């Protein structure tokens, strides 16, 4: 795990760590149900919001392309029904 | 008087009751860059052979 690029980056950038305290519980003392439904609900809310944000350019371009597709389909139907091919 | 009445089998039973495949508590002060994390330590309280 040493002699690696990310370890070298840590040593170059970050200081000598001091003043950090970490508390860990054993998985046998943590209930898997835990913070389950709350996390499901709030992550779902966040994803709905984010996808509503970043999906709207796609929705607009899809609407425009659907308009063009409908035009082309009806044009080709008229062409084939009139023996104009 | 109670110290000469202890049996080696009793001592082994006490040692096995509280050490083997149990959850420990670890405290570390210093360069935690090299001290193993809890998960690994929890996986060495038992052996495949037993
Ligand atoms: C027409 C226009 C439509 C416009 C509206 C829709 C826009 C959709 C936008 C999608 C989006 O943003 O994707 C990025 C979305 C962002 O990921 P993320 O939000 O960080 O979540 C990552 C994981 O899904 C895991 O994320 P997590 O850790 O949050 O996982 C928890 C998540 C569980 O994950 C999900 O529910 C799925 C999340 C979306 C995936 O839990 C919930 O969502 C709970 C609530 C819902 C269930 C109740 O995915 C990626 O960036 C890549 C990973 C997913 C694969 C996407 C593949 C796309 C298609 C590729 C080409 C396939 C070609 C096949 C031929
Ligand atoms: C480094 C040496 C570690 C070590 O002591 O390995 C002994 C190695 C695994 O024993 P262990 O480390 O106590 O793992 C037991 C855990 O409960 C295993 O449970 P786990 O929750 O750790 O699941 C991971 C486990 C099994 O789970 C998986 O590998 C994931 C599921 C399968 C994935 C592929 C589909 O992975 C392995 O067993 C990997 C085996 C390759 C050597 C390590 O012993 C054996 O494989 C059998 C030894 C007796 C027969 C002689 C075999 C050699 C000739």
């Amino acid at each position: 795990e040493g002699h690696s690029a990310y370890v070298a980056l840590e040593q170059r950038v970050n200081t000598r760590q001091k003043g950090i305290i970490q508390r860990h519980l054993s998985p046998y003392d943590v209930d898997i149900r835990g913070n389950g439904f709350r996390q499901i609900y709030r992550l779902g809310m966040q994803k709905i919001r984010y996808f509503g944000l970043i999906g709207t350019p796609c929705l607009l371009v899809a609407g425009a392309y659907r308009g063009i597709w409908v035009f082309c389909e009806r044009l080709e139907d008229e062409r084939y029904w009139s023996n104009a091919l | 008087e109670q110290l000469d009445a202890i049996s080696r089998e009793d001592l082994i039973r006490v040692a096995h009751e509280y050490f083997y495949d149990k959850d420990p508590v670890v405290a570390v002060i210093g360069d935690t860059d090299n001290v193993p994390e809890y998960d690994a330590l929890r996986a060495v309280t038992y052996s495949v052979d037993l």
